[PDB]
């Protein structure tokens, strides 16, 4: 398997400076054509900067000066060095072998699993976990979650039962309220004959904040 | 720099469906084309290079034409998990190369009604001092869906928010979540909170409700 | 014996760049119709040697041929010295170097680990290694080709054509 793994992204005011990193397996880095490609939030696909091999390097005129592409051979890791960010900066950021060519060699075949940039004024807020407890109960199966309220930036992975239950599982996206803080709630549906047998733990998690909490779900 | 129209923006089509997205640029640039298919906020996957040449991986329903200012992106049978937002990238300008606008791809399917559930604010939260009420529609078709709050039977507006999650990978269907939030001093001021939701699926509008400690 | 090396019949592959040593006695620029004439270090025998360089190109590609200058020519093909003094001249040939259906004769080199020197020449094809397992001379994932053609067909945008390109180098 040839993978990119991506790692190094996170929360930065503006003016200041983020490296991102791309470690490769399956192919040499310093060896290839490698490029740097990201998405504003639900915007299109935007090319960054490519390197070649030799050295050469390129870059959008959105960000020519303030980024550096680079590489090293003994950790076979592609970088992408960011100074002087702001909030058009704020992405989800690719890299790729292949310069976006359409020859084999060039052509930009595998990609990094993306990490996310968010360039705010705003501070970084663990959230608070809520229980939504069931009542009763409709066709026989009944509903239960977590909100997950006011934390900052993004993400919060949720999962149910430390990962035993997903089936019947809707984590939504989190939405951003007027306070600038982000929200979003996690729901299950399970059978209303086992409420006072089953048990359900929500685990939430933060990372920005170093949050980890585990709400159980009661019917009251 | 060669600027790249896709068309259309945006398309719906059922299980088996012949689909079609057409790219146009606004100059001639022989067959140095590319596409891509990109799940909402997951890596693109090249599906077609120089303008035809079917990507090693790609299932065979993929296939691409064209040249010079016209090119298509033809899905000859649409499978289910096959939504995304598929580009096109030109390969003829300067490094760095550009892309098209995108077109997302839905699927289309009968309709099926909402599940309804309401949930009133945790103890614990109208402790910190806040308040937050969660109506959830469960597993529906199609997307739209009109939730309106309605606190002793008044029309609330400007203090909810709505958030849908992506289409099933199987069945294709959405589920929904509406919040109301309010301060712990106006939820204690009224009573009868109910969640009233308009669909297709339903015959008539649904509404789940409670009363405030009861 | 300018005329031997302007007025060739056939041009060099870039990659595979030709190099004429002249032992001789502003001609050219005056009966010119070139689209492309740059002298560095000095304008318009007083030198021990001086060399003519040819071969071609596309269009796009001749801002390359020009000292500090960056790309896939510059770096894998035909490489100028930052101190260069001499002359660049280019013109378009799509009257004599495209044909209908594509003309595939010319190539460039499409993949180096490292960038040529100046004044250096690489015609090896051996299978470019993009990966840590050896090719051992066989094509596929990793292990590419280095030499690509180009294609010039007469209706290829003017960055597309073909240019015939000659180098004077003075020393
Ligand atoms: C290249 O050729 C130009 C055109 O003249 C050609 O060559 C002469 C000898 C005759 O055969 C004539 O019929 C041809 O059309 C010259 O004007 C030009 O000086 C030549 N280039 C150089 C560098 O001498």
């Amino acid at each position: 398997e040839v993978q990119l793994v991506q790692s190094g992204g996170g929360l930065v005011k503006p003016g200041g400076s983020l490296r991102l990193s791309c470690a490769a397996s399956g192919i040499t880095v310093s060896s290839n054509y490698m490029s740097w490609v990201r998405q504003a939030p639900g915007k299109g696909l935007e090319w960054v900067s490519v390197i070649y091999s030799g050295g050469s390097t390129y870059y959008a005129d959105s960000v020519k000066g303030r980024f550096t592409i680079s590489r090293d051979n003994s950790k076979n890791t592609l970088y992408l060095q960011m100074n002087s960010l702001r909030a058009e900066d704020t992405a989800v950021y690719y890299c790729a072998r292949g310069e976006g060519g359409s020859i084999v060699g060039v052509t930009s075949d595998y990609w990094g699993q993306g990490t996310l940039v968010t360039v705010s004024s705003a501070s970084t807020k663990g959230p608070s976990v809520f229980p939504l407890a069931p009542s009763s109960t409709s066709g026989g199966t009944a509903a239960l979650g977590c909100l997950v309220k006011d934390y900052f930036p993004e993400p919060v992975t949720v999962s149910w039962n430390s990962g035993a239950l997903t089936s019947g599982v809707h984590t939504f996206p989190a939405v951003l309220q007027s306070s600038g803080l982000y929200s979003l709630s996690s729901v299950v549906t399970v059978p209303s004959s086992s409420l006072g047998t089953q048990t359900y733990i929500c685990n939430v998690n933060h990372k920005p904040s170093n949050t980890k909490v585990d709400k159980k779900v009661e019917p009251k | 720099d060669i600027q790249m129209t896709q068309s259309p923006s945006s398309l719906s089509a059922s299980v088996g469906d012949r689909v079609t997205i057409t790219c146009r640029a606004s100059q001639s640039i022989s067959r140095y084309l590319n596409w891509y298919q990109q799940k909402p906020g997951k890596a693109p996957k090249l599906l077609i290079y120089a303008a035809s040449s079917l990507q090693s991986g790609v299932p065979s329903r993929f296939s691409g034409s064209g040249s010079e200012t016209e090119f298509t992106l033809t899905i000859s049978s649409l499978h289910p998990d096959d939504f995304a937002t598929y580009y096109c990238q030109q390969s003829y300008s300067t490094l760095p190369y550009t892309f098209g606008q995108g077109t997302k791809v839905e699927i289309k399917r009968t309709a099926a009604a909402p599940s309804v559930f309401i949930f009133p604010p945790s103890d614990e939260q109208l402790k910190s001092g806040t308040a937050s009420v969660v109506c959830l529609l469960n597993n529906f078709y199609p997307r739209e869906a009109k939730v309106q709050w309605k606190v002793d039977n008044a029309l609330q507006s400007g203090n909810s928010q709505e958030s849908v999650t992506e289409q099933d990978s199987k069945d294709s269907t959405y589920s929904l979540s509406s919040t109301l939030t309010l301060s712990k001093a106006d939820y204690e001021k009224h009573k009868l909170y109910a969640c009233e939701v308009t669909h297709q699926g339903l015959s008539s509008p649904v509404t789940k409700s409670f009363n405030r400690g009861e | 014996p300018f005329g031997e090396v302007f007025n060739a019949t056939r041009f060099a592959s870039v990659y595979a760049w030709n190099r004429k040593r002249i032992s001789n006695c502003s001609v050219l620029y005056n009966s010119a119709s070139f689209s492309t004439f740059k002298c560095y270090g000095v304008s318009p025998l007083c030198f021990t040697n001086v060399y003519a360089d040819s071969f071609v190109i596309r269009g796009d590609e001749v801002r390359q041929i020009a000292p500090g200058q960056t790309g896939k020519i510059a770096d894998y093909n035909y490489k100028l010295p930052d101190d260069f003094t001499g002359c660049v001249i280019a013109w378009n040939s799509n009257n004599l170097d495209s044909k209908v259906g594509g003309n595939y004769n010319y190539l460039y080199r499409l993949f180096r680990k490292s960038n040529l020197k100046p004044f250096e020449r690489d015609i090896s094809t051996e299978i470019y290694q993009a990966g840590s397992t050896p090719c051992n001379g066989v094509e596929g994932f990793n292990c590419y080709f280095p030499l690509q053609s180009y294609g010039f067909q007469p209706t290829n945008g003017v960055g597309y054509q073909p240019y015939r390109v000659v180098v004077l180098s003075f020393e």
